[PDB]
């Protein structure tokens, strides 16, 4: 709205590596990211797929596609509740203190849903989980939500 | 620039001016490439020596003069800072793929084109990036060691 | 000629110039074999050596003069560069056959009689082209290792 944030416009000019004021639209997902905004990856590939667009083939962008794209996905920010991501891993583990087990975390983030690469999982764990073998979900979800 | 190396500066002009007067003129270049074994040193090469500059070469006109062709020049303290975050594991030299992969995805100074110069001079170990160190000796001081 | 094989010249050039006024002459020549070992270098070779330069031996001249004569010298570094890309699965020395043929049929520096005579002191490991690495030491520093 401006609130006019030109901002958007001057991180497009620091993810576009031409130069041209174009941003592909494989860069789309992470730079709504970037922005401030999560949007699932499915839900990213629905709504170009929904508009007939295909990121399959080359792309280009212009701002005046992604600024409407990137405030569109804005509203979708009221799915962001931290407690149903605190009560989620407090329910994938046992006992009265929220620790889940290394292995079972990363094999989860990696296959299950939406793939996670493992090079990103190891990246996410890195200082939240000691030598013990457990992660501390609530140190570690509030240390996600600081990004 | 840090200290020690505005000293080090201070310390070429003094040997690149051979008059001791403060500025080096042409008669200074072309004695202190004398005294280095260029016996044939055109003088078309000391005017384009001194055709970077807008006037005499003092002190502070070498130091701008550079400052402005060194805008991006790094010590060999912080290029092995920043490549021991890239090995944070210590020792081992890094692959070639990873950082021709690191460089692109996350600059445009990291581009490919800039690569296959990269790997042009600066060695294969250098360019491959497994070792490591020769090339924080280079940035800061040229040539082949 | 990269700079610390020229600064290996310039160590070489201090150990036989014990004079130290940058000029070898023959009683430089003489006095760093007699400390070798040598008590019977003849005047003769002194005067063989001195007869291959057309003046004084400063470190310009004993430069040139060893430029002129490893025109194609290589460090054990690129030798074994070309040595990994002829086996490029790594740690095998390659077959005896295959460096005939790949020497002679792709140049004329690799014609046969010349093979032989890599075989001949390049003993048969080396000859061979099985073993590898020892040849890029003696390349680089010549006579049994």
């Amino acid at each position: 709205s401006k609130a006019a944030a030109d901002d958007f416009k001057e991180a497009f000019l620091l993810f576009d590596r031409t130069g041209d004021a174009k941003i592909t639209a494989s860069q789309v997902g992470d730079i709504a990211r970037a922005l401030g905004q999560n949007p699932t990856n499915a839900e990213i590939n629905k709504i170009l797929g929904n508009p007939s667009k295909e990121e399959m083939n080359a792309a280009a962008i212009t701002f005046e596609e992604f600024l409407p794209m990137l405030q569109a996905a804005a509203n979708n920010k009221d799915q962001g509740t931290f407690e149903d991501f605190v009560e989620g891993l407090r329910v994938f583990d046992k006992e009265g203190n929220g620790t889940v087990m290394g292995a079972e975390l990363r094999h989860v983030l990696a296959t299950l849903g939406e793939k996670m690469t493992e090079e990103e999982v190891e990246e996410l764990m890195k200082g939240q989980e000691d030598s013990n073998g457990c992660i501390n979900y609530e140190a570690f979800v509030k240390h996600i939500m600081s990004v | 620039f840090d200290e020690t190396e505005i000293e080090d500066f201070k310390e070429a002009f003094t040997v690149i001016d051979q008059n001791a007067d403060g500025i080096i003129d042409k008669d200074d270049l072309r004695e202190t490439f004398a005294a280095m074994g260029r016996l044939n040193v055109k003088n078309e090469e000391l005017d384009a020596m001194i055709k970077e500059a807008s006037g005499p070469i003092n002190f502070t006109v070498f130091l701008t003069m550079f400052g402005e062709k060194l805008k991006g020049a790094d010590p060999e303290d912080v290029i092995m800072g920043a490549f021991k975050v890239l090995d944070p594991d210590g020792k081992g030299s890094i692959k070639k793929s990873f950082l021709e992969e690191l460089l692109t995805t996350g600059g445009g100074r990291f581009t490919p084109e800039e690569i296959k110069n990269m790997w042009a001079a600066f060695p294969p170990d250098v360019a491959g990036n497994v070792d490591y160190k020769n090339i924080c000796y280079v940035i800061t001081h040229g040539e082949d060691a």
